[PDB]
């Protein structure tokens, strides 16, 4: 349904603006591993958490 | 440190919810004139010796 996937994008949205705000809650390790291909700090986390 | 982070972002998640929407319902309203005097459209035509 289109309401489900408006509502999981914009959740999902929020969660990372606040993950990555202020201290990130994740490693830089783990953002190195995440952007080898070349997406972004942020992009890479994204996909991951889906 | 790292739980207040996860805890702040569920409740972002569940404060995401919608209350209610407020709006005007004016259409098919519209203003009112007076009109002050009424329209006769009379005259009265008499000859010169009133017959």
């Amino acid at each position: 349904t289109s309401g489900s996937i408006i509502n999981h994008a914009n959740n999902l949205n929020k969660v990372i603006n606040h993950v990555f705000a202020d201290k990130p809650l994740i490693s830089e390790t783990m953002l190195k591993i995440l952007t080898i291909d070349g997406t972004t700090g942020k992009d890479g986390y994204r996909n991951w958490l889906d | 440190e790292d739980m207040a982070k996860i805890y702040g972002a569920v409740a972002a998640v569940s404060k995401n919810v919608n209350s209610s929407v407020t709006y005007e319902v004016k259409r098919g309203t519209h203003e009112l004139i007076k009109v002050p005097t009424i329209p006769h459209n009379l005259v009265l035509i008499q000859s010169d010796n009133g017959k």
